[PDB]
């Protein structure tokens, strides 16, 4: 599936918890983890729309209480072609 | 109102939040006719013959003055073929 | 579809109404109806995540008003193998 | 509601101010059918299969009782072809 | 909304007073298609490709909740043919 | 199209949402996504003036609500050659 | 069409807007644009009575808001031959 | 492009500033400068609708603070044929 | 020397005084004097940027207390090529 | 030993103190130290569940009063396979 | 042209707007754009003293109301030879 | 001389002004410019103790008013050998 | 470079400081230092208009807080030929 789930946090530890919850909740693949600068860390998963919905909801609830918390939990069902050039394909 | 047959169900995961939890059915007037999607305010099954209201009456038929529906099932025909 | 949807009701009439709504709302397989004892009745459907999500939301909104009402409407998109063991495969 | 396919985007620079910043998509029912323009309340891509509501529900679907829309996309179909 | 081409102007001297001073344009979807009359809320010329909204959005698009319009031009397409 | 559109966000999730909206709103080329440092992320698209105008308005209205929100949505219809030099050509 | 329509504006931008509206509103011939001096600009169209009536009403409603606005929107359905003499035949 | 942008000012100096800003902001050609009488000066540019929009906005903001200021900044996307006889083609 | 300096006055006497002061203060060629209509008179000088700055300051200071006074004093360090079409090359 | 322990600190000195306390309290391998940006530094240890619990408690207690302090202390008893892709194997 | 003009902005969008305005206002070569860390972005132009003055004023005026805004606008009419070692020759 | 002068600022522009003033005031060589993260920029000069004293005083006063100002202006007459490994020798 | 910059100080120390700052700020040749009598000391520099402007501003800023202070800072962008007879060519 080509649906994108994004979770942003202050700091890496809530991002790790959110990614763990996201992958445990639904059939989604962790596609990246980006340090944004300033403490922002974003975790990106790909999958089917329903799966990504469930994963992002679970990740948001899981990481809301960890560290400095959650910034954003957004869902894009279909990403434009141009946006796939700024989306990492594998996590380093 | 129009007399329709229920083809199947339709799921749109990312549909607007104002659509609520209401189910959506793919219906046609007759097999092979252009498909439409109706808000299922009745709870019917595929193969049912149903009554569908359009225009602004479908909004209140689906539960609210503000509901985003232009086609709502409002009844199952007792005897149709 | 390996996603699971569950609806719990006080009494059997709201459970039948909820299962009817769920099975008419999306392509989901009614795989169980358990009398928990004490008045609770649980109805379990299986399907893909979007189907289960739509079906459970429709069933909850349909059976909230019926009888003594709803107790729980829960969706599990990713179910562990161990859990599958405790889940009924067919309804009796 | 109707089941449409998104053809492309449409830009009208001098459109009325009441249209806001909302994007406009050229959609058809099927390739070759007459084109229509829908307000994109969802954010879909060309080739998507979408749900479109007409009449007065499209106005609120686009964000306001007073919005100048008679066709609004309100969801992307999970599985269609 | 629909994509139309402006054919010409239309004048109705004895039209109802509630129509105001707003201009009226004869438009078609394509040359040879059935003609319609739209309220020109934009000020376009013959040969323009325009966006037309129907239903009740055309009333407010023409300037009022009570305006007697069921088709109003709300923009000129930047690039169409 | 030599017109330029820029959107600045606090965090990367609103930047991805804004770029998605912009690229789905008009015929614009996503030519960059820069981490400014400190939390800011800027997304740059190129296209003809009407395309860029429509895309930037849609992206601003789409990403105003996401995360810590929007910082800037600016359109430059005529960009000096010197500026072009500092503008990314392709996104990385 | 020997009917005459006139629109007077403070400044030239509202006069051009009014003439645009008038010529797009009905089948009328833009036969003049006179700088009266002092800021007034008058725009004169000729056509049949219904055309001129519709055009002048549209132009007045279109240019009321533009600039320093409208001064006069007058229709003469029957114009005396003597007056015709003072009326420009073509715009310059 | 056949879109018309008009800017009116009290006095020539704000008109010059507006024309400079208009041509610097977007790809528009200065098509005329008309003394209207009474101090009104209008500057007319032609181009594509998006370009003319950006140019007229920039010119309005630039000349709002110069001299006796701005009177009108109007945009016409498509001008009628009859109105092209009262629109100058080149600036003297 | 392609910088442009402009001065508006209410009347020709302050315009002449401002032009004389401008020409005496720095090496700027007085390229024009335009009667704008309504009483506005504008004087236009071309020269090097610092020269034009000094000249325009001297001209405004000299003509503020002459006749009806000063309306606008503006410097454009570099004008667009489109604007040179409406700028006089030499007075008459 | 596949349990994961995480500690965030504002600064590197509390991070180093927490890592030293973690490694001394229980047999946990310190698998990473990440500069998150913004001042956040995270330390990641892998080990047996009880070992990680003891280590993370000791690390949080040790680094609460060091420098700017502690931000997050989190234990995941078993992480998903997708999450191991964003977890370092060894520091550098 | 060895004068140096500098502009700081909170974010890249006001920096790009200021650089475009600087380059359009006077003949100054934009010699650099530096991400300073923390969100500060600086733009550096080299040119003649009067040119740099005009350009920096235009850039500050243009970028004050863009995004998070303007931090610093500074002109050095002649820089020491030691300082040229920390000034970029051209951007990238 | 081996005396070290350091000036820290919020942002690059006050750092550039401080370095210019430092090198103009005394016989000191600009030995580096370091982006510290968070907006901190430090400029390092080397020379004789009296020269470095005069330079750091002048730089502090010069950059106190520029941008977000000065953080620190420190003087070390003799640096330890170990500290020369973390001090840049030439500015990139 | 025929622009003239002047600075008066009460005393020779602020005059020397102002001359040094003037010469360091822009490329201006210090053409004279005159003891005026009464304690007034004047310093005279010749150069390009923008150079003289920058130099005189720097000199006034530098010598305001030196000794008894500053009396006058004046720039003449172009002096009459009669005035050159009372302007020194070089100091002694």
């Amino acid at each position: 599936g080509i649906a994108l789930g994004m979770i942003e946090t202050r700091g890496l530890v809530p991002a790790i918890e959110a990614a763990d919850a996201m992958t445990k909740a639904a059939e989604v693949r962790l596609v990246g983890r980006q340090f944004v600068g300033g403490g922002y860390v974003t975790v990106l998963v790909r999958g089917e729309t329903g799966a990504v919905n469930a994963a992002v909801r679970a990740g948001a609830d899981a990481c809301e209480r960890v560290g400095d918390g959650l910034v954003a939990a957004h869902i894009i069902a279909r990403v434009h072609s141009e946006v796939e050039n700024i989306l990492p394909k594998a996590p380093q | 109102m129009k007399i329709m047959q229920v083809e199947k169900t339709l799921v749109s995961t990312n549909r607007i939040a104002d659509m609520g939890h209401k189910p959506l059915l793919v219906v046609w007037e007759k097999p092979g006719a252009p498909r439409q999607v109706a808000v299922d305010a009745i709870g019917c099954i595929p193969g049912d013959w149903v009554l569908c209201v359009g225009s602004s009456a479908a909004r209140e038929a689906a539960g609210s003055k503000s509901y985003p529906s232009d086609l709502t099932i409002i009844g199952i025909i007792d005897q149709w073929n």
